[PDB]
């Protein structure tokens, strides 16, 4: 329910994601998606220096645009490794975001570190227990609302951090919180299911 | 990539080419075992040059007698660098193929403003006084006198360049326009001097129209010229108006004044030097009575005032004793002069034919027109034997001594028009005379005589038939490349009605209607808000369109068109315009949308080309007529009927046609380089009008989008811009428009590339 | 000073937490404030137009955005301004000449040039102020048996589970369907009973409102110094891990920091759960994170002293 006016900022919006995304480390990939709808923007300084700075510190930036191609979008795509793309119809947009979903592959400088994760159980503490300790989410004390006092939950092993949702890194020791099943999410990526021959029924032989 | 065509191997240089261009590269070389002249239509952007040097370059190596030296001719220097760039890379290539240097020398040819390197007439801004100052420099008297004088002025780029530069030839190779000036710098030669001298060893040489068609410029560079050479002419759609300007010669009453006063102070100069050394007048004489073959032949030097517009054999006879005598010759310009001012005194528009007005000058002025066929072969004797410097100021004088020699000897297909008020401002008085020529073949007469072939090409020749009417001459072969797509890279509409349903023109009668102007203003609106960056709108004249700039800015519309897209608009100036191009093509690259508004007949459409990005959308604004108001204009359209049959307004609707195709043409370098044409006028539904467009343009407008709306062609542009947004693969075009090496040999492809191309 | 102050009237938290820290001079405020710490468009002068009321009323409404954005795109209005107002004449005056002077009402050759030419001047100024890899597995029975431990996955003896499989294979050859063996009132009462509630099935139940046993007032104080002890330790854990001196001393003070605020803040609110005798252990999992960390640099320093044995 928002306003749409003005124009489009693209150098601003990309000079805050680099800014955001400066401090990221390596190995984690940084990836930008733009959805431009107008086909002119304003910017307050040059953009292919921002082009230079996004493709020094390695972000990749995928642009699909709703009305024709933008030749420097085009370009800055095709700089920083990402795909450029237009709207065809809704079905169209549909496709384009479900093919974004999937992981881009790696380049060659990307890096390969060996993080260290933990992965807490869901400590629950009874109340007929004299070790039932309830507590307020670190997360929800971000909020304004008033956290509820949960008797248990999860708590970090590096420093007894106590939040309510997972997967989430630590705040205090920066520590990611995962789940064995999260990570398993991911496996099928790792083995694609190859497409299978297409014989029609009068050509096939066999069972029905 | 090697290609077997006719049993004849061609080392082209990419890996893929279009079956067009092997198409291409046949009908070349069957023009060449006829070696005769020839005619053919390629669409711009597809190579048509590349096949052009490759079969050029196969026919010199094996066949060295059949192509002695290459001729290429040229329109602006950009396309002589471009000409240059893409003959280094096939050089390159063949050096690569073959592991060796081929013995090739390849030479581009200018000016001397495009070719001095003095610093003190590097700042000059005008060519004609860097030549003036040069011949100051440079003059061969001069030169003598520095060598007992170095004290002199002189220009030692050219003293080192006769000392040591004329011994030993450039070696084989493809050098440019700023690689000749590095190449003088290093050997203190200057590039101009030194590559006429090379032009004789040079393979091919590379040079604009002007440089040739020009009689009084076509020994410069024929003389070096052989038999067995053949000349090229690419994008040549607008030869015949080249032509027509080279030959025309105008005069004011300024020029007049000038010619006056020059003259005058020649006068006190030769009295002076007679007074000084009479003998120089007597030796002038000497050379004059025993014949002009001595002094012509003897200095190539001073060949800065030479004018062989004449026959040759007009120039073995000499001048008649009635105006030998420089006082004599001197009383014949005056009179002259005196003549032409009074009859250039009338206060209304004359029209003569050149023999009347050649019978009126011997009744009045008892000159005939034998000894005035002569007349500027004297006055170069006379400039060259005063030791004059400052040839800049006998421009006036030079221009009225060659006008009057082209009335006593060329006369027929031309016309005298006497204008003492201007068209656009017939107020003030501006006496201008008009030596307009209607035969333009004559120009390309010796052309076709002399040599080998003549290739004439370009990508906007819908008719077939009118060019071997206009140049008088029967070309070989007479082939138009249709253009084959795997992806329709081209949209063009046709939009006549408004948003009101108003019927879109561009006629003078309904130039001036707001009704249209609001119309445009409305459809340009809705394309800045739908059409890529990349907009360029061609009206018909630049009063009008500043008519309807003014409008539109009152209208208050104009302000949305600048919010949605940034606005340019050219003006008469090219410094100022291409400051407005440089700031159009910046915006365009960094992202904001640019319009550029400008006339199908200024430099846009002229030297002008657009990037994928640039030529994004092209709008023209209406048939493009000339204002018929020009009697030479009339004047042509007239001798072109009684001499050809040619209808007057089916020339006029050509003429126009040919210019809108070059004004969108040039949206498109390649399969990958989609563009869009939009013509908003209902004219061009007229089957006459619609029919000349040409065959690779006409064949993709498809005849649902003929005549459209405003909406209908904005939801047409966004479709097709949404179909060719699409990614796109070059490994897509193998096949249906892009042919591997494989899909060469095969003859379904041989025979599908056989028939692409048809010849008329 | 000034700017310090105004960011602790912002958030009224932050200056209870920066009491809680350096007036109580648990932690200082060097210490303390070491943690803490537009496009341009063409239609500028278009879509600008002079607001006129209903009944006769000229709302300027002299925003710096649109005088900064004219400013940038005509530095000839930022001259004037510098040069004029307000000594020469006031703002409110130079607006009013600037809305009545010809240049902007630009609105005949003369004319049409000068609109060009003002068209491409405001096209150059705009121009210019726009300046300023391959993968193969090896052991793919990795994923097989990914995070799960080895499970006891007992085998069977010899080939007499064969028999056994034969037995089954024989049970079940002639088998004829049978509804009262299915189920017993005694199995279903049995059933029941583990059902029933507070049961063997049914463990736990109705648990007590711990909602009510702390007081709101005490919830959020308990919520503050969350808050305080989340800090203190993320900034103990930002210099983990410790690879140079200064780490080691940060940690120090952290430490220091960490044992000031127990003294002052959290004993006080101990007792005042005491004074009420709250049963909640709301306290025990500070304590066990204060705990944790205490031992956690008592390790590293440990494993640095074992270093430098
Ligand atoms: S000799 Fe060469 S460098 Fe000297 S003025 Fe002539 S063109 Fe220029
Ligand atoms: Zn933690």
């Amino acid at each position: 329910d928002m306003t749409c006016h003005g124009e489009p900022s693209l150098y601003n919006s990309l000079s805050i994601a680099m800014q955001t995304l400066k401090h990221m480390p390596g190995h984690t990939s940084r990836e930008v998606l733009i959805i431009f709808s107008s086909l002119t923007t304003c910017d307050p300084s040059n953009i292919y220096d921002l082009i230079k700075t996004l493709k020094a510190a390695k972000i990749r930036v995928s642009v699909i645009g709703l009305s024709a191609e933008v030749r420097v979008c085009t370009v800055l795509a095709r700089e920083t490794g990402g795909t450029y793309h237009v709207i065809l119809d809704e079905s169209h947009y549909k496709e384009l975001l479900t093919h974004h979903v999937s992981p881009p592959p790696a380049s060659s400088s990307s890096e390969c570190s060996l993080i260290r994760m933990g992965f807490p159980q869901h400590t629950i503490a009874s109340l007929s227990d004299q070790d039932a300790k309830p507590s307020f989410s670190m997360a929800h004390l971000d909020g304004n609302t008033e956290p509820g006092l949960t008797l248990g939950g999860y708590f970090c092993p590096q420093c007894r951090a106590k939040y309510c949702e997972l997967p989430v890194e630590c705040k205090i020791c920066g520590l990611t919180l995962v789940s064995a099943p999260h990570l398993a999410r991911s496996y099928h990526h790792l083995f694609p299911l190859d497409a299978f021959q297409e014989i029609p029924l009068e050509e096939y032989n066999g069972e029905r | 990539m090697k290609l077997n065509v006719d049993g004849l191997l061609v080392y082209f240089p990419y890996d893929y080419i279009y079956p067009e261009q092997f198409s291409y590269m046949r009908e070349l070389k069957r023009t060449l075992d006829a070696k005769g002249h020839g005619v053919l239509e390629m669409p711009s952007g597809t190579g048509k040059t590349v096949s052009l040097l490759a079969l050029i370059m196969a026919y010199q190596r094996a066949y060295p007698l059949e192509v002695t030296k290459l001729i290429y001719c040229s329109r602006t220097v950009p396309e002589i660098e471009k000409v240059i760039e893409e003959l280094r890379k096939l050089l390159n290539f063949y050096e690569k193929q073959e592991g060796e240097k081929l013995p090739f020398l390849g030479l581009a040819l200018s000016s001397r403003k495009n070719l001095c390197i003095h610093p003190e007439v590097t700042p000059l801004r005008f060519g004609k006084d860097v030549d003036g100052k040069c011949h100051s420099l440079t003059a061969s008297y001069v030169r003598a006198q520095y060598q007992h004088d170095t004290s002199l002025p002189h220009c030692r780029f050219y003293e080192e360049f006769d000392a040591h530069g004329r011994e030993v030839p450039l070696p084989a190779g493809i050098y440019n326009l700023d690689d000749l000036k590095a190449l003088g710098r290093r050997q203190g030669w200057c590039p101009y001097f030194l590559a006429r001298y090379s032009i004789l060893h040079a393979n091919v040489v590379v040079y604009s129209y002007h440089y040739l068609l020009d009689p009084k410029i076509a020994d410069l560079v024929s003389k070096e010229l052989a038999r067995k050479a053949v000349v090229v002419f690419d994008e040549a759609h607008n030869i015949d108006n080249v032509c027509i300007d080279s030959m025309s010669v105008n005069l004011t009453r300024r020029t007049l004044d000038r010619c006056q006063g020059n003259l005058e102070t020649l006068q006190k100069t030769v009295l002076r030097i007679k007074e000084t050394d009479e003998q120089r007048l007597r030796d002038e004489y000497r050379r004059l009575v025993e014949g002009l073959r001595e002094a012509s032949a003897a200095r190539e030097t001073d060949a800065h005032l030479a004018n062989p517009v004449l026959p040759d054999e007009v120039l073995q006879e000499a001048v008649p004793g009635s105006i030998r005598t420089a006082e004599h010759f001197l009383g014949f310009l005056r009179r002259l002069l005196e003549y032409v001012k009074w009859r250039l005194r009338v206060q209304h528009v004359v029209q003569e034919s050149p023999p009347a007005f050649l019978s009126g000058l011997a009744q009045r002025v008892c000159i005939q027109r034998k000894p005035l066929r002569f007349c500027a072969e004297r006055l170069r004797s006379l400039l060259h034997t005063l030791e004059i410097t400052d040839l800049a100021d006998f421009s006036p004088l030079t221009l009225l001594a060659n006008f009057a020699t082209l009335v006593s000897t060329y006369a027929k297909g031309f016309t005298i028009i006497i204008e003492p008020f201007d068209d656009r401002t017939p107020t003030i008085a501006n006496p201008i005379l008009h030596f307009s020529c209607m035969d333009a073949s004559l120009a390309i007469k010796p052309v076709f005589e002399r040599f080998q072939s003549v290739i004439i090409t370009s990508g906007t020749l819908s008719p077939l038939d009118i060019y071997p009417k206009i140049l008088d001459f029967h070309p070989v072969t007479m082939a138009t490349f249709t253009m084959t797509l795997a992806r329709v890279c081209l949209c063009p509409m046709i939009i006549g009605r408004g948003n009101d349903q108003v019927a879109i023109s561009s006629k003078f009668e309904t130039r001036e209607d707001i009704a249209v102007i609001r119309n445009y203003g409305n459809l340009l609106l809705e394309m800045s808000a739908v059409v890529p960056d990349g907009i360029v709108a061609f009206f018909t004249s630049y009063q009008y369109m500043e008519s309807t700039v003014a409008s539109w800015y009152e209208q208050g519309i104009l302000e949305n068109i600048q919010r949605n897209k940034l606005l340019f608009i050219e003006t008469q100036d090219g410094a100022e315009t291409s400051v407005a191009l440089e700031k159009y093509q910046e915006a365009c690259e960094n992202g904001r949308g640019a319009i550029l508004l400008s006339v199908a007949r200024g430099k846009v459409s002229e030297g002008i080309d657009f990037v994928h990005h640039y030529g994004r959308a092209v709008i023209m604004f209406g048939v493009p007529y000339v204002y018929t108001q020009s009697r030479i204009l009339k004047a042509r359209l007239e001798y072109l009927r009684d001499q050809f049959q040619i209808r007057e307004n089916d020339f006029l609707t050509f003429d126009a046609m040919r210019h809108a195709a070059q004004c969108v043409g040039r949206a498109i370098r390649g399969k990958t380089d989609y563009g869009l044409m939009v013509f908003a006028d209902k004219r061009f539904a007229r089957g006459d009008k619609r029919g000349k467009l040409p065959r690779w343009i006409q064949e993709h407008l498809t005849d649902a989008n003929l005549n459209l709306t405003v909406d209908e062609g904005v939801q047409v542009a966004k479709y097709f811009l949404r179909q060719m947004a699409q990614p796109f693969h070059r490994e897509d075009q193998l096949g249906l428009s892009l042919l591997s090496l494989e899909q060469l040999e095969s003859e379904e492809t041989l025979k599908r590339i056989e028939q692409i191309a048809q010849q008329l | 000073l000034e700017e310090k102050n105004r960011m602790l009237q912002e958030d009224p938290v932050l200056f209870q937490l920066y009491k809680d820290l350096v007036v109580s001079q648990v932690i200082s405020a060097e210490e303390f404030w070491a943690n803490r710490l537009v496009g341009i468009s063409a239609a500028f002068l278009a879509d600008v137009r002079p607001q006129t009321d209903g009944c006769n009323g000229l709302r300027y409404n002299l925003t710096s955005d649109i005088i900064e954005s004219i400013f940038r795109t005509y530095p000839a209005v930022k001259m004037k301004y510098a040069e004029n107002v307000p000594h020469n004449m006031t703002e409110k005056e130079f607006w009013t000449r600037f809305f009545q002077s010809h240049y902007f009402h630009r609105d005949k050759e003369n004319s049409n040039a000068a609109i060009i030419k003002r068209f491409n001047h405001h096209s150059a100024m705009v121009l210019a102020a726009g300046l300023r890899i391959a993968l193969n597995l090896k052991k793919s029975d990795r994923y097989y048996h990914g995070p799960t431990p080895i499970q006891s996955l007992q085998y069977a003896t010899s080939q007499d589970i064969i028999n056994s499989f034969q037995s089954i294979r024989q049970e079940m050859e002639a088998y004829t369907p049978k509804l009262t063996q299915v189920l017993s009132s005694s199995a279903a009462s049995s059933t029941i009973t583990a059902l029933s509630p507070g049961g063997a099935l049914m463990q736990g139940g109705t648990q007590q409102a711990i909602n009510q046993m702390v007081p709101n007032d005490i919830q959020s104080e308990l919520k503050h110094l969350y808050v305080a002890v989340g800090e203190l330790l993320r900034h103990f854990w930002s210099c983990f891990p410790v690879n140079t001196p200064f780490l080691e001393e940060k940690v120090v003070k952290m430490k220091s920091n960490l044992e000031r605020f127990q003294v002052t803040k959290l004993c006080p609110f101990q007792e005042k759960i005491r004074r009420q005798y709250l049963s909640t252990n709301l306290v025990s999992h500070i304590e066990e994170m204060l705990q944790t960390a205490y031992n956690k640099l008592h390790t590293w320093q440990s494993r640095r002293l074992m270093k430098k044995t």
